[PDB]
């Protein structure tokens, strides 16, 4: 009846500290469509995150891209936090430059 | 251009 | 290359929280070009690609009227489906529809599609003949009978063979610079030790369009599908897509592994290796 989201966190361009870029959280394969996605910077919710218009794949499961401009550093940490009816508690996926 | 055909279930 | 146009409708009920939300989006291949959202402050079919913007007021007004009409129809369909499945009015449910046309590389209609789902499961689909239906269950059979009686398949066929193709071709022409341009992947292999005796080879494809791609690892020329970790193709946010494929290999055997990349923007498939 219900499908849990796949979550990927990554940058639009390969990360270069000091260079502006876009942080993405792509959630996919989920059903139903209601989902809560936050982008986190050092554990704190980033404001004014934008997202794509709801659409779906050939298996009817939904996908959404959440994105925000950012400038990577060595110290700063970024994550995506997702909640969905299929999850007991929010799932946090950390951004990894090489993933 | 979308289809105008009504599809009542 | 070949091209397709697709519209995707999602109608979602939310008892206690107003009338069902209806959202429609239209795509040519992997490029979205319109949106309609009944939850917008002022629901209107809106442009989401620059090449669609030149269409005139009659286009946007027409599409807006059609979309609102569809929104209402799908609210009705959600009520109906409640009756078809013996469901209460307390739960939230979703109807989805995807339809459109596929053109071959010569611009001719390859085939048409019009398929619907209820709560994420197949409900009914127009067959490839554009004249008969496939119902997934006894509820959808009722719908099928109604549609056979109203000759819905005939009207859908006239659309898919006519307006759908003509307007797709029109869009392809207007969006020639982007819609008819494949961007080949930029590819590389990375290497990270997992331990003293194993390493991960990760084959990357970046910046490609359209999304369709094939990344495979071979060991000694033999496919490693079962031992390959493949992530889902993901959008970059600049129209392009990204994908990687990873394999864990014995230290000292890295050169026995080759990554193979197929994509529409490449004249020939690529073979790459880790370069120490």
């Amino acid at each position: 009846i219900q499908r849990t989201p796949k979550i990927q966190v990554y940058s639009r361009h390969p990360a270069e500290n000091g260079k502006s870029n876009f942080l993405n959280c792509y959630v996919s394969g989920f059903h139903p469509s209601d989902i809560e996605v936050d982008l986190l910077k050092n554990g704190e919710r980033i404001e004014k995150v934008e997202h794509s218009d709801l659409s779906f794949s050939k298996d009817w499961s939904f996908y959404l891209l959440y994105y925000t401009e950012f400038t990577p550093t060595e110290k700063d940490e970024y994550a995506c936090r997702v909640n969905h009816v299929t999850l007991s508690q929010p799932k946090i996926v950390k951004w990894d430059r090489d993933m | 251009l979308t289809v105008q055909v009504a599809r009542v279930w | 290359g070949s091209h397709s146009m697709r519209y995707f409708y999602t109608a979602m009920s939310r008892p206690g929280r107003g009338e069902p939300r209806f959202i429609a989006v239209g795509y040519v291949d992997d490029t979205q070009f319109v949106r309609f959202d009944s939850d917008a402050a002022s629901p209107r079919t809106e442009p989401r690609a620059p090449w669609i913007e030149q269409e005139g007021p009659e286009y946007w007004d027409g599409e807006t009227r059609n979309m609102k009409a569809s929104a209402q129809t799908y609210r009705e369909n959600l009520r109906i489906a409640l009756r078809y499945y013996n469901q209460s009015e307390a739960g939230s449910h979703i109807i989805q529809r995807m339809y459109g046309c596929d053109l071959g590389p010569d611009g001719r209609l390859l085939r048409g599609h019009d398929q619907s789902a209820y709560d994420g499961k197949d409900y009914i689909a127009l067959n490839e003949d554009l004249s008969s239906w496939t119902a997934a269950d006894t509820a959808a059979q009722i719908t099928q009978r109604k549609w056979e009686a109203a000759r819905v398949a005939e009207q859908l066929r006239a659309y898919l063979e006519g307006l759908c193709v003509e307007w797709l071709r029109r869009y392809l022409e207007n969006g020639k610079e982007t819609l008819q341009r494949a961007d080949p992947p930029k590819t590389h292999v990375t290497h990270h030790p997992v331990s003293d005796h194993e390493a991960t080879l990760r084959c990357w494809a970046l910046g490609f369009y359209p999304a369709e791609i094939t990344l495979t690892w071979q060991r000694d020329g033999e496919d490693q599908t079962q031992d390959t970790e493949l992530v889902e193709t993901r959008p970059a946010g600049d129209r392009t897509f990204q994908k990687w494929a990873a394999v864990v290999v014995p230290s000292g055997e890295e050169q026995r592994y080759t990554c193979h990349v197929q994509h529409e923007g490449l004249p020939k498939p690529l073979t790459l290796r880790w370069e120490p």
